[PDB]
């Protein structure tokens, strides 16, 4: 029976509880750096492109 | 011909084992999954309209032994139904068996399971972030090529019972109507800017008024309110985007409006964060689903 077509959306409250100092102020500040500089998939794409086009130019 | 009970069999098979053991498949037997998949996205709406129940989950970029965690938690396909929201290859160790495993329970069973277009499904970035350099080393530069044509026709957003609008990156400072998704013809690249960028590569932001710009240094961030104001105008009570690792697998923003989901624990050994797959009822219920960070 499938769920591809072509009611009000509630919290499980106790399953949010079953899953600020300033010392976790740092811990935070930390991994939000941490994930900044994981995300620079930006910085590539030129480099990324002219990669494809010279592969291509191959043939 | 393509032995799908076969492929699913010897993906399913490495259950037990330790974290990163590869399955071998046959190069025909990928193509044909690809070609297959890629057939059952251009038969289906760019804009999924869903019902529930169902179990979404967010980026798993090649953590492979993480996606068996997932089923294993949620349930194997057809125990459940499941949305994922794009992010499937890159960053881990083992895209390959990701990807394909997804794949062919996309051909399995293709009205039950669901795969968004994340930013990762895109060549701009596939070529540098592992996925090509995967399918290089373990088979050739052409199936790389052919995994490319199948992801740049996957659908792009879904809405779970017209109440929870999915996709992989967040809002788009154009997308005023629904039908601008669904006029959007594939196959198609990402591009730069514009709708379908956004949709793949925009964030939510606290400290942000309205639409402001993105360290990523692609598409926008946006505020809280700009995520009220559209809830209110499509009628609306959720959104569910992924795209950024959290520390506790999901995160809230804008007052409960808006969650962001990731699902690879451990996030490609670089983080500690949990991953965490969200659970939606009959009745639109929403509980999670944490995959713990390894002890
Ligand atoms: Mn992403």
């Amino acid at each position: 029976k499938g769920i591809l077509k072509n009611k009000s959306q509630k919290w499980d409250e106790m399953n949010i509880l079953a899953t600020l100092s300033p010392e976790e102020r740092e811990k935070k500040r930390q991994f939000e750096m941490k994930r900044k500089l994981h995300y620079n998939e930006g910085l590539n794409i030129k480099l990324a492109r002219q990669l494809i086009s010279k592969d291509l130019h191959d043939d | 011909k393509l032995n799908i009970d076969s492929i699913i069999q010897r993906l399913l098979e490495v259950r037990g084992s330790k974290p990163g053991k590869n399955v071998q498949l046959q190069e025909n037997e990928i193509r044909g999954l690809c070609l297959k998949s890629r057939e059952i996205f251009l038969s289906q709406p760019i804009l999924l309209e869903l019902e529930a129940p169902l179990k979404i989950c967010g980026d798993i970029h090649g953590q492979y032994y993480d996606l068996l965690r997932l089923f294993e938690y949620g349930g194997f396909p057809p125990e459940s139904n499941y949305l994922f929201l794009g992010d499937y290859v890159d960053r881990g160790k083992q895209s390959l068996e990701t990807i394909c495993l997804l794949l062919a329970y996309k051909i399995k069973y293709p009205e039950n399971f669901f795969l968004l277009r994340g930013n990762h499904e895109c060549a701009s970035i596939n070529r540098i972030y592992g996925f090509y350099d995967e399918c290089k080393r373990r088979y050739n530069i052409k199936l790389w090529k052919t995994f490319t044509d199948c992801f740049n026709c996957l659908p792009i957003a879904a809405i779970v019972d017209e109440k929870i609008f999915c996709c992989h990156g967040g809002l788009s400072p154009d997308l005023q109507s629904m039908e601008q998704i669904r006029r959007i013809m594939r196959p198609t690249d990402v591009p730069d800017q514009g709708l379908l960028c956004d949709l793949l590569w925009s964030d939510p932001d606290k400290d942000v008024l309205g639409w402001g710009e993105n360290d990523r240094g692609v598409s926008f961030t946006f505020g809280a309110e700009v995520v009220a104001k559209f809830l209110h105008k499509h009628d609306l009570d959720l959104i569910c985007r992924a795209h950024q690792v959290v520390e506790d697998g999901y995160e809230f923003f804008a007052k409960r409006q808006l969650v962001t989901l990731f699902s690879a624990p451990n996030y490609c050994g670089e983080f500690d964060n949990a991953g965490a797959m969200m659970s939606v009822d009959e009745t639109l219920m929403c509980s999670f689903q944490i995959l713990k960070p390894a002890e």
